[PDB]
């Protein structure tokens, strides 16, 4: 429901978060997707300094 | 504190050891284990422990 | 239908505690009003005997029980022939009315597809696959071809068969081969591996689990956690710990099984262990994976003892593969066992011929056989030279 | 194929080891 259905900028946020829930998981494929699909969206959509840098 | 930091503190303290265990490997071996605690600086238990664990 | 099998196999052995009965049996009373169990709710005192299994108020009247839930009533002999009227005659004239009226011919194969589920739910093996029979021949694409596997992957865990089963599943496949997804594929190979459990094909049962995808949940044939514990635990026992370190330990996704679920406590607790070195705690890891994972488990109760003992000669061995010899004190005390248990472990090892080693008695040291230059070409090597010359023989002494 | 199906061991099932889970303190 988060893809173009609400906020579209939002979606790095949950991927960062969701990015976290797979390290600590020690889960590799995961984590380096959900990283993809934000690091693929930074150029759609935009987020502050604390996000990108982060 | 740091998880992160504490991985990769037994990933030297393998790298620390394996340099010194690769100085009581050079030379011939056959030698007694209480002089190879006396090189490396640790207990006996603890260099049985991890030289056989690699 | 394996969510009642799995909480009622508990009524079969248990050692510990009689609330796991009775935890269980809120399952079993629960499930039993939507869907009739009489096939397998007969069947529980008719399989295993002298715990639960003299309990029974229809076939032989005795009550020997910790579970006083698991005997027949006037409510389930009332609703027995409400689930057969209104699941079946209700829906058969329906279903009799297209045969008439000859509409379609897909649309009523399907018919008697659905009404099979309900032949299932009822817990009539005979008429479920009547049902099918007619649909088979209707059947092209694998939407009617899957859910003829359904009925016969119900046969298995629903009424305990392990031979009917797997022989129907290979037959589907060579007929129509696509696969789907992984969960369409791991019905033709993760069920494959639990069938091996109950004949002990050791390894030939874990080829399969160990590529198969920890998502796989068929709900009724199977649940999310129960493929996870066949699949994390038997892996640990088959796959060496050459093995263990590039996929038990380290996985993407074995790892997210335990994680969730803390009643595992296998390829955490004993991994570590094996990679730490430490036997002194590994020991009373076994009894949590043998008393509340193995013996709970339906497919894990088929070895039993081979479980834990298999592991009892696989963790010396290790030991033995880092050091030319050993010492008394660190392993018959040290380890938590004794003396006299010790020498009863690898008393009955080394016979088998499964390793060897040296152990002594004044000089309580343990020392390891190597084969040195011997290898494989020492025994293997004499030993395929008559291995291959019966087999050469035996179809050239008969000419024609 | 030898000492291995049916004969199986008759011990080490519960009572032996659950001894020895007192053998770490009494040293």
């Amino acid at each position: 429901e988060f893809k173009k259905l609400d906020d579209k900028p939002s979606l790095v946020d949950v991927h960062l978060l969701e990015s976290k829930v797979y390290h600590k998981l020690r889960n590799l494929a995961k984590s380096k997707a959900s990283l993809t699909a934000a690091r693929t969206a930074a150029n759609s959509i935009y987020c502050p300094t604390q996000t990108v840098a982060e | 504190g740091d998880e992160l930091t504490r991985s990769h503190f037994n990933a030297l303290y393998d790298t620390l050891l394996e340099s010194n265990l690769c100085k009581i490997i050079e030379p011939f071996e056959c030698v007694e284990i209480s002089h190879i605690s006396k090189i490396i600086g640790l207990d006996t238990q603890q260099v049985e422990g991890k030289l056989s664990q690699m | 239908n394996y969510e009642v099998s799995e909480k009622a196999f508990l009524l079969t052995q248990s050692k510990v505690s009689i609330e796991q009965r009775k935890e269980a049996a809120e399952f079993v009373l629960a499930k039993i009003k939507e869907e009739e169990m009489a096939p397998y709710y007969k069947y529980l005192c008719e399989e295993y005997l002298v715990n639960n299994g003299q309990s029974d108020l229809e076939h032989d009247e005795k009550s020997d029980s910790l579970n006083e839930w698991i005997k027949f009533d006037q409510e389930l002999y009332n609703e027995l022939c409400k689930k057969n009227e209104s699941k079946i005659k209700e829906l058969n004239e329906k279903i009799q009315k297209l045969e008439e009226d000859d509409e379609g011919e897909l649309e009523q194969a399907q018919a008697w597809i659905n009404l099979g589920e309900y032949y299932a739910q009822i817990g009539d093996k005979d008429n479920a696959e009547k049902t099918l029979g007619k649909s088979l021949s209707k059947a092209i694409s694998t939407g009617a071809k899957i859910d003829v596997m359904l009925t016969i992957a119900r046969l298995g865990f629903f009424y305990n068969d392990q031979l009917y089963v797997k022989e129907k599943l290979e037959a589907v496949n060579s007929m129509i081969e696509k696969g789907g997804d992984w969960e369409r594929r791991n019905r033709y190979k993760t069920y494959y591996g639990i069938h091996c459990l109950a004949v002990r094909n050791f390894k030939e049962a874990a080829k399969l689990l160990v590529d198969s995808l920890a998502t796989f949940t068929s709900i009724e044939l199977t649940s999310y956690e129960s493929i996870a514990t066949y699949a994390s635990v038997t892996g640990l026992f088959t796959l060496e710990r050459t093995d263990l370190k590039s996929k038990v330990i380290d996985s993407p996704e074995l790892l997210s099984l335990i994680s969730t679920t803390a009643a595992l406590q296998s390829i955490s607790s004993l991994t570590i262990s094996l990679y730490a070195s430490d036997y002194a705690s590994y020991f009373p890891y076994l009894l949590e994976t043998y008393a509340n994972v193995l013996i709970p488990c339906k497919y894990l109760n088929r070895h039993a003892d081979f479980f834990v003992r298999e592991m009892r000669r696989k963790v010396y061995a290790q030991l033995l593969e880092s050091y030319k010899t050993l010492s008394l004190k660190s392993m018959a005390s040290a380890f938590g066992v004794s003396v006299a248990f010790l020498d009863n472990d690898l008393g009955k090892f080394i016979p088998n011929k499964q390793l060897n080693c040296v152990i002594d008695r004044v000089n309580g040291i343990v020392e390891t056989n190597r084969p040195d230059n011997k290898n494989a070409q020492y025994h293997l090597l004499v030993k395929q030279g008559d291995g291959l010359l019966t087999k050469l023989q035996k179809y050239g002494a008969a000419v024609r | 194929e030898n000492w291995d199906d049916v004969e199986v061991d008759d011990d080490f099932t519960n009572e032996l080891k659950a001894e020895l889970d007192r053998y770490k303190r009494e040293n």
